[PDB]
Formats: C-alpha cells, structure tokens, sequence
C-alpha cells in the first residue's frame, strides 16, 4: 500500500493511498528540552519542551526536526514500516531545487523507502476536482500561492506567493477582540482564537454595507464559550478577520488582494489559455472555508476582469483535504507503477533524479 | 513516466473513436457496441484519433463526467487524460466534458445521439 503524505507549516496530513480521507491529521510541531517530542503532545508537555514549525510558508526550513515530523508520522501515527511502502509527499510551488532533493534523499536513504515521488500540492488539489486545467488558490496556515496550470502542469512562470494566510489571520483576529476588552496573547490563547476563526468568522459580500449593518445592528454578532467558561461576544471582527486577505492593509502587509493575485497570475498567462483559467478557479487549503469566500472572490474578479469573461469559482467542501485526496487518487491509479522513483534508480543516480521524475 | 499499460499501448494507432470507462481507478475498455450510451454514475475517457493530410495523427481526448461520479472517478479521468496525452507525446487537445454541457464537437462523434442511462461502477475508495 502507498502512503500519501502532504507536509503543511501547520498541519501534517498523512495516510494510505485508496483511503477517501487522511487517517492522520496532527500539528506540525516539534518540541524539544527547555529528544523531542512531536504533534499531538508536544503541545501537552510545552512547559518542558520548546517547540518549534520545521516548515514555514510552506517551505521546510528545519530538517533535524523536519525529519522528526516524518518518522514520528510513519511510526506513531500511520503505524508503518516505512521500507516497505512507496510514498507520496507533497511539496509547495517553487521549492527550491536542493529541498527537493534533500527530501528525496532522507526519504531513501534515512527512511529506506522502498519508493518515492513528490507532485506539487496545488496541482494535486486541481486533480481532485477534476480539472486538468485551471487556476488553484492554495492558502494555509503559513502561504497562499496562485497556481495557473494548463493541461495538467502547472505554469511556473506565472505563480503567486504570498506569505500572509493562517496564522496572520488569527493573529488579527486576536488582536481586534481584545480592542473589545478581551485578553489573548499567549501561546495557548491564539489556540482558543483560532478555533474562534473557525467558527465564528465569514467573508462579507460587500465590506461597507457589513460594516453598515455591524456597527448599527445587535444581529451580525455571536456569543462564543471560552474554556474558562465565561462567555463573549463574537463582533464584527466576524467580517474583518478574513477581510485582510482581500485588503492586507489591514494586517499592515501592503500586498495585492487574493483577487488581485488572481487576476495578475492569469495575465501572466498566453491569452488563448485565460478563458479555462477564469471558468476555472479553484480553491484549496483551510483558510479557504471561510463562510462567503467564493461569492466574494467572484464578484471580486469579475469587477477585473472583461465583461465578457466567464467566472466561476470552485469551493469543495473537503477543500481542507484535496490536496491529500488529489494524491490519494495519483498514487492510486494502475498507470502510476512506474511514475514512481524506485531505491534501484535512486542508487543508480542519486537525489537529482527527482528533477527528471519529479517535474 | 513511460507507462506499461495494455490499453496505452492500444491507444491511438489508427483513425477512429476509443472510450474508456474508469473502473477502481484503471482504465477499463468499454465494448464497442455500447458507445454513446453512458452512465451518469461513471467518468470516462474519450479519444478522437482523425487522419491527417501529412500522414500522422491528429487527437482529441475527452474526459466525461456524469452527474454522479464519485470523486475518486472524475480525478482519476482527469489524470489519466494527462498522462494519456504525454504517452501520445503532447500532441492530444484535452477537453473536460460534463454530463448535459459537452462540446458540439463531442456530441458530432456519436451516430445515434449520445445517451443518458441511470447508474454505474462503485468509487474505488
Ligand atoms: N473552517 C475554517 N475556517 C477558517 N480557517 C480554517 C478553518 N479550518 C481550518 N482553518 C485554518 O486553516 C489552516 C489549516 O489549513 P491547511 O492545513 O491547509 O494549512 P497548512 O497546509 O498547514 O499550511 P501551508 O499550506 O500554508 O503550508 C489553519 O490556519 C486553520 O486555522
Ligand atoms: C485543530 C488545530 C488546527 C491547526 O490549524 O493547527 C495548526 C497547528 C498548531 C500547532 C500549535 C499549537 C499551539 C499546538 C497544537 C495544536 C493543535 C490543533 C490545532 O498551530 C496552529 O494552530 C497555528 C497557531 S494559530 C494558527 O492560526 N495556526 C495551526
Ligand atoms: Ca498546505
Ligand atoms: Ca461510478
Ligand atoms: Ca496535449
């Protein structure tokens, strides 16, 4: 059986080829003394340990830990031998050359997979769709990227990165609240205003007419449970969380809006392909759940684009997970024997044969 | 790359009109005399292979999704579109074709007028 494995800055999400859904879904955390522990624990024992993200923006930036991530996701929580299954991982747009090759190298020669293949997350997520064609909006914890891609591979040139996602937004919701009167500034507080994000939080159609309506109108509010147990009232950062994605202004950042990007990312590419990218747009990763998201993105790139353009928008609600489904669905087909690297052609060429495999 | 695949090695070596069904995530020939009728509950491939005035091939691959196909089926069509125009070494027009919205031109391949019928395979998941 394949493993499917797709490393995010704030979540792993691991498990078996064939599966509908990752078995497997656990911070990507590791904490080591104030020799380490990893996920789903290391939040537990935080007042030993320091913890720390191996990846950030998508990018894996601390292999020792990283490589923690990965053995404690084969053993502990997939409960694997790892030498005797092909494995799938999943890497951002844009990882550096030498990242992919040092993942193709740990995987076979500290892990002894017997099989190895990496495939781009956004593409992925445009394949669980069942699309060969579009433009993927891939936005986490850590990054947004705009992905174009065209008759199944992705159009290096014309991709968005944009380093404000997740975390920044739960980190301006947790900072607008208290502006109410509430606490939160603690690494365990964010956690409870994360899960505020989650729950309370929507994207609004038009910003003006919510705010007209939120500041004159005790119905646009929600009262939330802390764990404590006092209660709060969710308002009207409900509507001006997510709103930075559209205006990053507001979390100071100055960059273009996810609409904008959008449209910039299309116009970087050959004219005859922009129709199947409009009809095509598709979104991807947690921080596209927000309630409201796709109505805005729509209307927000139809405003940009020509009149005449066909917009639409696709929001999958298992959209936390496609780009794990999308490899669970590669991984899986008769016709992917011999996509895979295998130790054999690893031994014969060393960690640059990714780049000839691995597009 | 280079697949091994029995109904890749089959795939556009003469004139004429290929269709596969997707069956657990394979690619599974459907019986010739069952083209156009198809199952709303299924995805599948379609190949146009027309003769060219020079003397090669000229492809247009189809994926056809019906109303109800599980995910797993419309992924793995779209993959195996890909992975068939690469095999076919580029040269395929890609098209995604969906149930009750397909091209003019995928409705001309069928004599009879194409059709509808309730049902189909179980998802491979
Ligand atoms: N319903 C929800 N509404 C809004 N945010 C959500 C929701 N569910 C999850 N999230 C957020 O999405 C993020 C998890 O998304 P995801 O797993 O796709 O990111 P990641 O892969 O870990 O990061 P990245 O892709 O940037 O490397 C967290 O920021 C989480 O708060
Ligand atoms: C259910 C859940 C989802 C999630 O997205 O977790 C990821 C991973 C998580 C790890 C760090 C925390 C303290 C320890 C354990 C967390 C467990 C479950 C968290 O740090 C995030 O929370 C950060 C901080 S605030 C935000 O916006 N991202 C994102
Ligand atoms: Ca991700
Ligand atoms: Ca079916
Ligand atoms: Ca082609």
């Amino acid at each position: 059986t394949a493993l499917v494995c797709d490393n995010g800055s704030g979540l792993v999400k691991a498990g078996f080829a064939g599966d509908d859904a990752p078995r497997a879904v656990f911070p990507s955390i590791v904490g080591r003394p104030r020799d380490s522990y990893v996920g789903d624990e290391a939040q537990s024992k935080r007042g030993i340990l320091t913890l720390k993200y191996p990846i950030e923006h998508g990018i894996i930036t601390n292999w020792d830990d990283m490589e923690k991530i990965w053995h404690h996701t084969f053993y502990n929580e997939l409960r694997v031998a790892p030498e005797e299954h092909p494995t799938l991982l999943t890497e951002a747009p844009l990882n550096p050359k030498a990242n992919r090759e040092k993942m193709t190298q740990i995987m076979f020669e500290t892990f002894n997979v017997p099989a190895m293949y990496v495939a781009i997350q956004a593409v992925l997520s445009l394949y669980a769709s069942g699309r060969t064609t579009g433009i993927v909006l891939d936005s986490g914890d850590g990054v947004t990227h705009n992905v174009p891609i065209y008759e199944g591979y992705a159009l290096p040139h014309a991709i968005m990165r944009l380093d404000l996602a997740g975390r920044d937004l739960t980190d301006y919701l947790m900072k607008i609240l208290t502006e109410r009167g509430y606490s939160f500034v603690t690494t365990a507080e964010r956690e409870i205003v994360r899960d505020i994000k989650e729950k309370l939080c929507y994207v609004a159609l038009d910003f003006e007419n919510e705010m007209a309506t939120a500041a004159s109108s005790s119905s646009l509010e929600k009262s939330y449970e802390l764990p404590d147990g006092q209660v709060i009232t969710i308002g009207n950062e409900r509507f001006r969380c997510p709103e930075t994605l559209f205006q990053p202004s507001f979390i100071g950042m100055e960059s273009a809006g996810i609409h904008e990007t959008t449209y910039n990312s299309i116009m970087k590419c050959d004219i005859d392909i922009r129709k199947d990218l409009y009809a095509n747009n598709v979104m991807s990763g947690g921080t596209t759940m927000y309630p409201g998201i796709a109505d805005r993105m729509q209307k927000e790139i139809t405003a940009l684009a020509p009149s005449t353009m066909k917009i639409k928008i696709i929001a999958p609600p298992e959209r936390k997970y496609s780009v794990w489904i999308g490899g669970s669905i590669l991984a899986s087909l008769s016709t992917f024997q011999q996509m895979w690297i295998t130790k054999q052609e690893y031994d014969e060429a060393g960690p640059s044969i990714v780049h000839r495999k691995c597009f | 790359m280079v697949v091994e695949h029995p109904e890749f090695l089959k795939a556009g070596k003469e004139p004429g009109l290929q269709i596969w069904r997707v069956e657990k995530f394979d690619l599974v020939p459907v019986p010739t005399c069952l083209y156009g009728d198809f199952f709303t509950g299924d995805a599948y491939v379609i190949l146009k292979t027309v003769q060219l005035r020079n003397g090669n091939l000229q492809y247009d691959l189809h994926y056809w999704l019906g109303n109800e196909c599980s995910q797993d089926e419309s992924g793995a069509a779209a993959i195996f579109t890909v992975q068939l125009d690469d095999y076919l070494n580029g040269r395929a027009v890609q098209h995604r074709e969906v149930q009750g919205f397909e091209s003019a031109t995928f409705l001309g391949y069928f004599k009879s007028g194409l059709k509808y019928k309730k049902g189909g395979v179980a998802s491979g998941f």
